[PDB]
C-alpha cells in the first residue's frame, strides 16, 4: 500500500498530533479512515484522434 | 450554502523537558603545619616564708 504522510499540497508538511491524541494512541485506541470525496478524469477524443 | 461547527480541539504548543544527573567525585588533602610557642610565668606566694 501506498504511504499517506504529507498534509500540504507539496508534499513537504508531516501531519501532526498532539499530547492527548498520542496518549489516547498508547491507550489502545485506533485511527479510523473515511473517503469523503475522490477526484478523477475520463477520457474523450479530439480532432486530432 | 451554510457552515456549522461541530468540535473545537485545542493543541497547547507548551515545550516540556526532564533531566537526570549523576556525580562521584574524590579529593585527597596533604597538611603540613608547624608551630612555635614561647611562654613567661611569675608566682609569688607565702608557704611557710
Amino acid at each position: 500500500p501506498l504511504a499517506l504522510n504529507t498534509m500540504d499540497q507539496f508534499n513537504a508538511r508531516l501531519i501532526p498530533i498532539n499530547y492527548d491524541q498520542l496518549k489516547k494512541l498508547d491507550s489502545g485506541k485506533q485511527i479510523k479512515l473515511e473517503t469523503t470525496q475522490v477526484s478523477g478524469n475520463y477520457g474523450t477524443k479530439n480532432s486530432q484522434g | 450554502v451554510g457552515v456549522g461547527m461541530e468540535n473545537l480541539i485545542i493543541s497547547t504548543n507548551e515545550h516540556a523537558s526532564s533531566d537526570q544527573g549523576k556525580t562521584v567525585s574524590r579529593a585527597t588533602t596533604n597538611s603540613k603545619t608547624d608551630a612555635n610557642t614561647v611562654g613567661v610565668s611569675i608566682s609569688a606566694g607565702y608557704q611557710n616564708g
